[PDB]
RNA sequence: CACAAACGCGUCUCAGAGAUAAUUAAUGAUUUAAUCUUAACCUAAUUAACUCAUAAUAAAUCCAGCCCUAGAACAGGGCACA
């Protein structure tokens, strides 16, 4: 009934997919080793 | 645990009867049950190609419960192929129509995808209300619990919790109720 | 009014004569769980 | 509780008031120091609408509701009460409350649909006919948005709209 | 070219199969999956899910006995995450390093 | 446990003649054709129709004669 | 799975990892002689 | 191809929407609430 | 009745209820400030 | 009140002219009862749940030319071969003893009928 | 209309209950006034749909030949009156 124009992933008009809780901890466990690695840069 | 083969063949993919009551139960949570149960997914011997399957016998279909106000925003859709011929009834009419229709399609909607799908149905039992035949009875082996803890009124309330529950505030005496 | 055997069947007469199979093998010391044979050297 | 009784005596009308005995607050709040009766007795963030004792606590008994002056509460909780009743009013439960007409009981209708959780009102929602894929999606709200933050044992958020 | 897939596909499948194997023999005994693998996991008890599912259809007592030590790492976990303390340590949270 | 249940009568015993009374309880057949069959078997083992119907040779023919066995 | 419980405990992510079950030599001859050990 | 500034509202690279939904703005939240304190 | 998006008051007669899901400008002495929401 | 009668199997003779006292003229269809008796009486419980079911024969027709079954049932009965049989639904109140005759004065005149038949075949 | 039939230009028949969207009301809290209630409890006044009362079909194994207002073939109805 309702479709997507044009190519879901290109266009001016996409899909409205959102983000997700797993995405969200899997960034911020991303973060934190990046965290820790920059600490073990500093000196 | 010392058996021959064909009995002891016949015990493993003996088929068994479950029981499993309706009333003031949401048809999802009941028909989650009803889906592992009619693929035999409760079984350590389960497997796609064998044909172990449980039946399942529901009781109190009249008596289903929808969470929120499903039973006016859920409808139900269906088509008879000829042009104009496109049905939306809602979940409320439906149920008034045909009890077992929201309980049926529930667990036809869940079962997978495949062509044991049918006969897997065909081993489901759907009542209304409390009257199942006698041969369906005598086949019975145990009965499911209920997924949602049914919530009691005020009045099923014995006077000890009455008194029990501590008052939270203190009205006052000049006003009316 | 003690358990000994109990046996399975698609009627009750061949669960019956399958739980008297039980009995005898378990007497007998015929069983799935008996000790297997001694293949040594003495 | 204070009653008003109307009495007719051959063309004269007399109205009396009349104070009941009221029960009275428990002794001993675990909080005494909250001001506020929930918030004193350690019931936020913990009752819903399955918790029967404590609505009926604060209502009246026509199904009505009693205002905050009176009550005491907090403002949200105020509102976290009124939208509990609401629901176990559709709920089914508290039968006891409905007020009373004799001449009414006797005609029945179709049976009661069994519900619950029911955010919205039975007779003004309309059916979603056009529904949505996953991209847009009407969901059913189920529970309300007011009761998000109850503690959650499983950890896991209580989903609202499905 | 489809048996090469499917041959790859193949140690997925079956993966699966044990899987919903060690889930239905688990939930039969009214204990959940992953809590079962990571309560087995914690007493250091380290076989893979094929002879999981193997105990589990061929050994129902070794399997109870597995889904009992599985309950009771569970239930001594959930005691130790509750206690806020260092001092218990339980019979069978104890460690045991290689010799 | 339950007792065993017990279940033995026999109806068809005749005063006049035993040779014709035992001969009545091997008078019992029936005929009935494909599709009562089908749907009576259906019913009576709860599958659906379309396994009882039979199949063609090309399907016959592709079946194993010695199939592999365990134990 | 727990790779994580594994690694505050100290043992590797994957059981197969440097552990007991991976450096013994999985036969031996019955009469007590050693093994020839393993390439990998 | 859209330009820099559009009207539209110009939707996001997923990764980018991953980095708006993890740096959204949270609120300190106290351990009892002050109305209801003394 | 007039279909709206936003309401207010045109005289201090008019009233807002909530009927059937939808705000109503409701308005006894001038019948023509009849307005509901969309 | 709301009981329903047992109907009639007739055969369709022809058509006829016929007036009124009021000038007009209407066509009056004939329809010839022969030989019509009620056959077996199915009951409420097991045809419906609603209302019964009689069992209603047609016009007369030879032993020879009818099926094994038929002429046992018949036999059974003891009547002659009809041609066609109908079922009515009649309410409890209404019902018959099988093998009674009906006659066409069991339609009155000024009443109000329906009327069901095999129409004229076209064919493709 | 030169076939016993077909045909219209000719003739006959054509229906009850529930349900609703918008919109009016009755009782009554939050907000002890009021106020049709995405507050309950029972209510009514109410379009078109849509379902269901109700109607049709709904008796298994004689079928060679002949007829048929039944039919492409296969099927279907008659062949004791006379
Ligand atoms: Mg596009
Ligand atoms: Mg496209
Ligand atoms: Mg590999
Ligand atoms: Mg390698
Ligand atoms: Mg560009
Ligand atoms: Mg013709
Ligand atoms: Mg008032
Ligand atoms: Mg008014
Ligand atoms: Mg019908
Ligand atoms: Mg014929
Ligand atoms: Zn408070
Ligand atoms: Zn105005």
């Amino acid at each position: 009934r309702n479709r997507i124009p044009g190519r879901q992933w290109i266009g001016k008009h996409r899909r409205p997919r959102p983000v997700s809780a797993q995405a969200k901890q899997n960034m911020i466990r991303r973060l934190e080793t990046e965290a820790e690695n920059q600490y073990w840069l500093s000196r | 645990s010392s058996f021959s083969k064909a009995p002891q063949q016949w015990a493993t993919f003996a088929r068994v009867w479950y029981l499993l009551d309706g009333k003031m139960q949401p048809p999802g949570k009941l028909a989650a049950m009803a889906s592992v149960k009619l693929q035999g997914l409760h079984k350590p011997v389960y497997h796609q190609l064998s044909d172990c399957g449980d039946h399942v016998v529901i009781m109190n279909t009249r008596h289903i419960a929808f969470s929120g106000n499903k039973w006016e925003q859920k409808v139900y859709s269906s088509h008879t192929g000829y042009p104009g011929g496109f049905r939306q009834v809602t979940a409320a009419q439906l149920h008034q129509k045909d009890p077992v229709a929201i309980v049926k399609l529930a667990i036809y909607g869940m079962l997978p995808k495949n062509l044991h799908r049918r006969t897997m149905m065909q081993r489901l039992h759907l009542f209304p209300d409390e009257d199942i035949p006698e041969d369906i009875l005598k086949n019975l082996v145990e009965e499911l619990p209920q997924p949602r803890k049914v919530p009691r009124r005020l009045d099923e309330y014995t006077q000890e919790e009455i008194e029990a529950f501590p008052r939270v505030w203190s009205p006052p005496e000049d006003y009316r109720l | 009014r003690k358990l000994i055997a109990e046996g399975p069947g698609e009627t009750v007469l061949v669960a019956e004569e399958e739980a008297a199979r039980v009995a005898l093998r378990k007497l007998f010391g015929f069983t799935e769980n008996r000790r297997p044979w001694d293949y040594s050297k003495p | 509780f204070r009653e008003v009784v109307e009495i007719l005596d051959g063309k004269t009308t007399i109205i009396e008031g009349r104070i009941t005995e009221t029960p009275q607050e428990s002794p001993n709040p675990p909080n005494p120091t909250g001001q506020c009766p929930i918030c004193r007795w350690n019931l936020k963030h913990k009752y819903n609408y399955e918790d029967v004792l404590l609505l009926s606590q604060f209502i009246r008994p026509h199904g009505g509701m009693l205002p905050r002056r009176i009550t005491g509460l907090c403002q949200e909780e105020h509102l976290k009460i009124e939208e509990c009743v609401k629901m176990a009013h559709r709920a089914g439960l508290l039968p006891n409350h409905r007020p009373k007409l004799p001449e009414g009981f006797v005609p029945k209708s179709k049976p009661r649909l069994n519900r619950y959780l029911t955010r919205w009102s039975p007779r003004s929602v309309k059916p979603i006919y056009n529904k949505g894929h996953r991209w847009n999606k009407v969901r059913m709200p189920v529970g309300s948005p007011l009761l998000k933050d109850n503690v959650s044992y499983s950890g896991r958020p209580l989903l609202l709209y499905h | 070219v489809k048996c090469t897939r499917a041959r790859r596909l193949k140690k997925r499948s079956l993966r699966t199969l044990w899987i919903n194997r060690i889930t239905a023999a688990s939930q039969e005994h009214g204990l959940k999956y992953p809590a079962f693998i990571i309560n087995l996991i914690k007493c250091q008890v380290e076989l893979n899910r094929k002879v999981l599912a193997d105990l589990a259809i061929y050994e129902p007592k070794t399997f109870k006995s597995l889904a009992a030590l599985a309950k009771r790492r569970r239930e001594e976990g959930f005691a130790a995450a509750l206690g806020d303390g260092k001092e218990p340590d339980g019979i069978f949270s104890r460690v045991v390093q290689h010799r | 446990t339950k007792p065993i249940p017990r279940p033995d009568p026999v109806h068809n015993i005749e005063e006049t003649h035993d040779l014709v009374l035992k001969t009545r309880l091997e008078e019992k057949g029936e005929h009935l054709e494909q599709g009562p069959m089908i749907e009576q078997l259906s019913k009576m083992f709860f599958t659906t129709k379309h396994r009882w119907y039979p199949r063609g040779q090309y399907h016959r023919r592709r079946r194993k004669p010695n199939p592999p066995k365990d134990r | 799975a727990g790779s994580q419980w594994r690694l505050q405990q100290g043992f590797a992510a994957n059981p197969s990892g440097y552990g007991p079950l991976t450096e013994l030599p999985d036969w031996s001859y019955a009469d007590g002689r050693p093994a020839p050990p393993m390439k990998g | 191809g859209s330009k820099a500034v559009t009207r539209h509202r110009r939707v996001m690279h997923f990764e980018r929407q991953k980095l708006m939904a993890v740096t959204e703005y949270i609120p300190p939240k106290p351990t009892i609430n002050p109305r209801c304190l003394p | 009745f007039k279909t709206k998006g936003v309401l207010k008051k045109r005289c201090r007669d008019c009233y807002l209820v909530k009927r059937r899901g939808r705000w109503f400008i409701y308005c006894k002495t001038n019948p023509k400030h009849k307005q509901r929401q969309m | 009140p709301g009981s329903s009668r047992v109907g009639l199997i007739a055969l369709k003779l022809g058509m006829m002219p016929l007036w009124t006292k009021d000038g007009q003229k209407h066509v009056v269809t004939l329809l010839q009862v022969q030989d019509c008796h009620v056959l077996k009486y199915t009951p409420k419980e097991n045809h419906n749940g609603r209302m019964a079911a009689l069992t209603v024969g047609g016009k007369t027709v030879s032993h020879f030319h009818k099926s094994a079954s038929i002429l046992e049932f018949y036999q059974e009965l003891g009547l002659p071969p009809k041609q066609k049989v109908k079922i009515f639904n009649v309410t409890e109140n209404a019902v018959i003893k099988p093998g009674t005759p009906l006659y066409a004065a069991h339609f009155r005149p000024g009443q109000y009928v329906d009327v069901t038949a095999k129409t004229i075949g076209k064919g493709f």
